[PDB]
């Protein structure tokens, strides 16, 4: 029981008469069918739910989300592109945040949000808080922060390697700090 | 036995080379006919061909293609005489050999000799050339090659 | 008309499906080429159930083979009947399974599942009306277990008005093949009890023991087990394939055989399991078949049903015998063996006789029962999963894929609820 | 499809790769010329050879392996051999200066000079292939080349390919016998790189080879050829389901996924069986139960360690040859009830079933006889941790007074790296102790 | 009677015309000589060949087409072919200079030089015919020859013949893969001309051909010949009721009248079916319902566009071969109740029934197998407007800094034309979305 969405956000998510309740927030909203249904519910004369298909394909997710930002640009709604990208690749913690901002934009109700901007993307804090110092390998961090989906989406070896070495430097510095704590 | 097959494949190779230059061959023939003031009677005999190559010829490539064609005819004749020296065979082989030694004659009428499918030597030229300008000169080697193949096929089942 | 669409999953699922297809082709008179070489009557009318009509009467199979490794398709195509199926159905990936359910569901179940959905939708649209979908697989790997649940969920969500029957292979602590097998079994059990009509229990160790102590085989292998499960499937499906006097179908069984949706597991079994030297010395009769169909020696379970009480029973016969003997036998069994079935519900046995005998054998009958015996397997699975979960061993592999650990917690809570439900329905008392 | 690229570093790596390639060519009927001249009498070869070899348009086979060494003498020795017409000279890179049992020079001043060339070579080799699963890096801890160059290359390889498996095969220095003196100096540095940057590692020694060959093969004057043959047999047995098929195929990913219970504990115990000569394979009935039982015997273990001191966490078994499942089942039933074999209170069972239809073959001139079936075992136990304890003790006793360290200082390297490696190994040993302790 | 004249501009147009002519001669048994030499064994030819060919007094057939190209190399390549005895040399006009993916030269300084000749040729060809209905102009948008010369000729044909149908067939520049760089530059100018001076236009590409051939035909090595064969099969299927008859004849006018809902929206979606190889046509039962359902599949569409994005307004359906009306009615009843297929809330239905007793033929050496019946669909939808959107985006991002514009400036042409074309395309798009918007 760690659905990071707030009680009010869930109380409004239920309040929209969606076709199916999202059992897995991270996976179900990755397609964009649910949020498209939500926007149709709010704005029926601007979006057509029939134009969206509920599938698990990366291409289908890309196209559904594409229609989504086309609509948002028409409506001049401000949502982070990085947030949308993380939602598409069902990154941990991203879809809950996105649903929170959707609720705030639509209902115009401010939430006591635990975290607004980018958060701790990796689990460094979580692992440190765990006993038995984990010291996850480079491959583990790669798999956690780099998935097959975005590799299929946009390949760029240079930026990928830059991020990899940046994370490796972060890991080494944190390992040095942990050894200092010993 | 293998020597006739090697000779035949060489004949086929030089034949294939000939049609690859059949256009130039016909151009040289037309040039010779224009230089000899004979543009009425179709070329239907080898003798006319070496008469033109030996008298009415100025371009070196023209005499080159003509001597290659004459070598083609000579090789056909040599294969025919080797076949006749081999053995007699059945009367159908004798008939094939006779018609082929007739077709390779220097002075033989070729005005009524035309090729058919799958030989495209006729289709490469206009119909008029193939009827009354150059109809037997181009439609001679493929047909002789077909008779050679048929004769070899018959001799092989003896 | 009323056709059945067949599905394939798992290397063991693929091999058993191929064996079943070969068995039915041989029984119904189908040459390896693809033409028809039969000499029967009922092998032409209802033959379109598993085949499709084509020009020249060249019937084609109707089954989709799903796999993650290209190394199974080549093995099955090289067989005597591997050149008859549809190469388009052989949808295989580039990366192997490695006996992981989570990543196979996530990594190899995102960009490959689209093709299989497309082809099964095309097949369903190709026919007029359908009854259900048959998928044979195993829980020993990430191929069968990883995607069988996902595809069953997809087809149930798309077409809820269909029959979801499956014959997955339950693991065994004595005979194992995967280190993380209990994890995958626990993950699969959730979807089996949530998004599946009915499921049958398949064990390799029990078939092993049966063939050794009764068939007395020299070097029995997987081929024999595939033959046995294929014969069991044909005996199950003959109720619709070959009509007789008292015909039945899968849905009538599933409704009459299942008291509660949460408990849809069963117990298959075939009666005439004899040795080579005993085939010529046997008396073909009612009471012998009943005895082999009631005793614990002939079932294919790695447990004992005598520990609990019989809940629901169906006896499907295939031959030309009678009706009176079956009912009198079941009556006297319920009279004598009164401490073995639920007293609260009388007449727990269903009668079913197929007038069409099988090919090659004159007398055949299958056993489809739901006895109180899976409770031991369930509790030992729960115990071993609680073990391998307490200190969280072999968990970093699942963690690195992205999925969290609360799925294990909910699965074990569901499993504890299920075993408690099973044990408190086991002692189904009449009153206070 | 299932294709891999092999890496051979150092003289030991080169010779091991040569042995593996010759074993593959003899077992697949691949002639040394590179084509199939067998036009009169065929003797096999109709199989899936694309796993290791490549098919040209002219019917030629090109090996897919990396033969690199800092010392050109090994390259020249192989080049003058009888198999020089098989590979290509571009795959054998020479060198002006060599490490020869040193880490500093071959890691900073020597290995860093040849980087772009080997990266381009391996990139081209990968481009020539369709499906990639893992790599076969062959080197040694004693060899300075196969330590410094191996570490510096594998670091770049793992940063360049995070989704590809990274294997490891080298020689672990025996505590009793050894070749050089500075072996633990390079070992302490290479272990850190192989631990914090790789996924799996295989440790082997030569003392166990000598013991097993004198005990079973009964040879008074052994040679490196037998050692390389044993290593090649082990490698072929491990990757048996890749070139061929069977009842239950086991791929590299399939067993590597379960062989690693923890990112820090990825150090299995390999054991090949049967390791016997010609006369030891004629009047000896061979079944599966006996050889599986013998697999757990310390005398047959590849590493000098008593299994009874610790206990097993994960176990991986493999088979090769005509095997029947009933025998495997009976062996499993026997071993699961043996009180001698110790195991945690945590894993009641865990293993695989790899059935390969193709029996192991033989070589004309070798010592291995014709055996109907084979078996290889990969287990994980904490009893092997003593080797690292001895290595740490040796490093501590040779580091207190800084023996032969001024050379590394002059070459240019941080002295604190010794302390870093020491503390990392101490933490690893502590973790192994913690895991070995039950509730 | 029903006689039409084909126009072939550029290499692509000429090769497509050659493929169409060879398909016609093979399907009608017209021998390459141009006569009827089949005097021993007849194999057909007793039909109404007057639609495409012409009968002389000597039993000769003369093709009625226009093969024009600015570059003489294509004319020479065709002239050295095996069908040189079929057509006439006067119909193949060579050229000194060629556009070769350039609009300015081929529209002002190159195309304007050869006008009187082609006009006299087409006038003579029209005079040789009795009944004229439409034209078959085959060109391309990438090819400069097929763009500038085509535009300048069609502009004059429009003002010279207003009562005659004006078709269009060319290749659309795929955004994923492309041949040249200046393709959008010629395309943006050609679309305006094809919109404001023509009645209909057919837009096709090559990427989807590659996808469908690799998916169904399963060829690792495609070639332009298969593309031309597919295009010729499409053309023949469209004009099937002209050379032959059937239960319900659908002429050119019959389908073009309804194929145009608006003067600005005349871009149908072509999809040929079945598109299969020999082995794909043996063990596959073929009915009308299955293929009609497959015709709406985006994978089988010639233009890469999701039909689900928009909805249909007008649809034109055709058939060729032994087709039964009951199957057509069943398919119509099935598709009208399909929720996946979207349509406007004003057109409950619209379609045609074209029954052709003559089945499609095969070719010796081609890939198409013997199929009893064929089907072709021409639908109108707004989901295809994205291609114009992408083209406008590319032209905008190319025109901000005026890349490769100085060449066109020096050649001589107004720069404001680019703005004119951009605003015309914007208006056309806006009209497309306005129509796509329901109440």
């Amino acid at each position: 029981r760690s659905s990071r969405l707030s009680r009010s956000v869930l109380r409004w998510l239920q309040g929209l008469d969606l076709s199916f309740f999202p059992r897995n927030v991270t996976r179900d909203f990755s397609n964009g069918y649910l949020v498209a249904e939500i926007f149709c519910i709010y704005y029926p004369w601007d979006l057509r739910l029939s134009s969206f298909e509920n599938g698990t394909s990366l291409k289908v997710k890309l196209d559904n989300w594409a229609q989504i930002e086309k609509f948002l640009a028409k409506k001049k709604f401000k949502l982070p592109k990085e947030l949308i990208h993380g939602t598409i690749h069902c990154k941990a913690g991203v879809p809950e945040i996105l649903i929170q901002e959707i609720y705030t934009l639509l209902t115009h109700q401010e939430i006591r949000s635990i975290q607004d901007d980018l958060a701790n993307f990796t689990d460094y804090i979580y692992q440190m808080r765990l006993p038995l110092v984990p010291r996850n390998t480079v491959s583990k961090s790669i798999k956690n922060n780099i998935r097959l989906s975005e590799l299929l989406s946009n390949p760029n070896v240079l930026s990928n390697e830059l991020k990899i070495e940046f994370l490796i430097l972060l890991q080494m510095l944190q390992r040095k700090l942990s050894r200092k704590l010993n | 036995m293998n020597e006739v097959k090697e000779s035949l494949r060489s004949i086929e190779q030089k034949y294939k080379l000939f049609q690859q230059q059949q256009f130039t061959f016909i151009a040289a023939l037309e040039h010779c006919r224009e230089n000899a003031h004979d543009k009425i009677r179709p070329i239907s005999s080898i003798e006319q061909v070496q008469s033109y190559m030996e008298h009415y010829c100025n371009n070196s490539t023209h005499r080159r293609i003509l001597i290659m064609f004459m070598d083609i005819c000579s090789e056909l004749s040599k294969l025919c005489q080797h076949f006749e020296a081999l053995h007699s065979g059945t009367p159908v082989t004798n008939s094939l050999l006779e018609k082929c030694k007739t077709l390779v004659s220097q002075s033989n009428d070729l005005s009524s000799l035309r090729a058919k499918y799958p030989h495209e030597v006729v289709n490469h030229l206009s119909c008029d050339e193939a009827r009354n300008h150059y109809g037997g000169v181009v439609s001679l080697i493929p047909i002789v090659l077909d008779f050679m193949k048929e004769w070899i096929a018959h001799s092989e089942k003896l | 008309m009323r056709e059945i669409v067949h599905l394939q999953a798992g290397q063991c699922g693929n091999q058993i499906g191929a064996k079943f297809w070969e068995v039915i082709s041989d029984e119904h008179g189908i040459d390896p080429t693809g033409t028809y070489h039969g000499d029967s009557d009922l092998q032409l009318e209802r033959i379109n159930v598993y085949y499709n009509e084509a020009t020249g009467g060249k019937y084609v199979p109707r089954a989709v083979l799903v796999d993650l490794e290209p190394g199974t398709m080549d093995s099955v195509r090289s067989g005597p009947f591997g050149q008859i199926f549809r190469p388009d159905n052989f949808v295989f990936g580039q990366s192997g399974a490695g006996n992981n359910w989570a990543k196979g569901h996530y990594t190899e179940g995102a960009e490959l599942v689209d093709s299989v959905l497309d082809v099964v939708r095309k097949e369903a649209e190709s026919c007029d009306c359908l009854q259900g979908f048959q998928l044979t697989h195993s829980l020993g790997g990430g191929t069968g277990s990883g995607m069988g649940t996902l595809l069953i969920s997809k087809i149930r969500e798309e077409y809820p008005d269909r029959i979801m029957n499956t014959f997955s292979v339950v693991p065994s602590p004595k005979v194992s093949d995967t280190v993380v097998e209990p994890y995958n079994a626990t993950l699969s059990v959730h979807q089996l009890v949530e998004n599946t009509d009915e499921t049958y229990c398949i064990d390799n160790e029990a078939l092993y023991d049966i063939c050794f102590r009764t068939l007395k085989l020299t070097t029995p292998t997987y081929g024999d087990l595939n033959h046995l499960v294929s014969a069991t499937m044909s005996g199950v499906t003959t109720c619709l394939r070959f009509p007789g006097q008292l015909n039945a179908d899968l849905r009538k069984l599933a409704v009459n055989m299942v008291p509660f949706p949460r408990l849809h597991f069963f117990m298959p079994g075939f009666a005439p399991l004899t040795s080579r030297g005993s085939q010529q010395y046997r008396a073909l009769t009612v009471p012998e078949l009943t005895q082999q169909m009631f005793d614990a020696k002939n079932m294919m379970a790695a447990c004992d049903p005598r520990h609990g009480r019989y809940l629901t029973v169906a006896a499907v016969f295939r031959g030309r015998m009678s009706m009176k003997e079956v009912d009198e036998q079941m009556l006297n069994v319920q009279n004598k063996n009164s401490s073995y079935f639920v007293e609260w519900i009388p007449n727990n046995v269903k009668t079913a006789v197929c007038d069409i005998p099988p090919r090659g054998l004159k007398m055949s009958a299958t056993f489809i029962g739901n006895s109180t015996a899976i409770q031991e397997l369930f509790k030992r699975i729960s115990e071993q999963f609680t073990a391998m979960f307490r200190r969280k061993a072999f968990l970093h592999w699942y963690t690195g894929e992205g999925m969290d650990e609360m799925e294990f917690t909910e699965a074990e809570s569901n499993m504890n609820d299920l075993v408690s439900e099973y044990q408190q329905y086991q002692d189904a008392t009449a009153e206070e | 499809m299932r294709e891999c690229i092999s890496i051979h570093v150092g003289q030991a790596g080169v010779q091991i790769g040569n042995a593996c390639w010759e074993l593959y060519c003899l077992e697949h009927g691949i002639q040394p010329d590179g084509q199939m001249p067998s036009d009169k009498t065929i003797g096999g070869g109709d199989d899936s050879f694309n796993t290791f070899f490549s098919e040209t348009g002219a019917g030629k086979h090109v090996p897919r392996a990396v033969f690199v060494d800092l010392e050109p003498t090994v390259v020249d020795e192989v080049r003058t051999g009888t198999y020089r017409q098989l590979f290509h000279p571009e795959q054998l890179i020479t060198g002006k200066e060599d490490a020869a049992n040193n880490y500093a020079r071959g890691h900073y001043t020597i290995g860093k000079e040849i980087v772009d060339l080997v990266l381009d070579r391996i990139r081209k080799l990968a481009d020539l292939c369709t499906g990639l699963q893992g790599f076969l890096i062959f080197h040694s801890f004693g060899g300075g080349t196969g330590s410094g160059f191996a570490s510096l290359l594998m670091e770049r390889l793992s940063v360049d390919y995070g989704k590809k498996s990274k294997l490891e095969f080298a020689i672990y220095p025996a505590p009793q016998v050894s070749t050089a003196v500075v072996e633990p100096y390079n070992s302490i540095l290479t272990t850190h790189t192989t631990l914090e940057h790789s996924d799996c590692a295989f440790m082997v020694d030569n003392e166990a080879i000598y013991d097993i060959c004198r005990r079973n093969l009964d040879i008074e004057r052994p040679t490196y050829t037998n050692l390389n043959r044993l290593i090649g047999q082990i490698v072929s047995s491990i990757t048996a389901s890749l070139r061929f098929d069977g009842a239950l195929n086991v791929d590299l990913t399939e067993f590597q996924t379960n062989l690693v219970p923890y990112p820090r504990i990825h150090f299995p115990l390999a054991t090949y069986a049967p390791v016997i000569s010609a006369e030891k394979a004629y009047h000896e009935q061979l079944s599966v139960a006996e050889i599986t039982n013998a697999c757990f015997e310390p005398a047959n273990q590849m590493v000098k360690c008593d299994p009874r001191h610790g206990k097993y966490m994960a176990c991986c078994m493999l088979y090769r040859g005509d095997v029947v499942p009933k025998d495997v089942n009976a062996a499993i039933a026997t071993i699961k009830t043996k009180r001698t074999i110790q195991f945690v209170d945590w894993c009641p069972t865990g293993f695989k079933v790899g059935i390969n239809y193709q029996p192991p073959t033989v070589v004309p001139g070798g010592d291995l006889a014709k055996v109907q079936r084979a078996v290889c075992m990969l287990s994980n136990t904490t009893a092997i941790a003593e080797a690292w304890a001895r290595l740490d003790h040796k490093f501590d006793l040779m580091y207190a007074k800084r023996a032969f360290v001024h050379w590394y200082v002059g070459e240019g390297m941080e002295e604190g790296e010794f302390s870093e490696a020491r503390e990392d190994l101490a933490a690893l040993e502590k973790d192994y102790e913690e895991v070995g302790v039950d509730s």
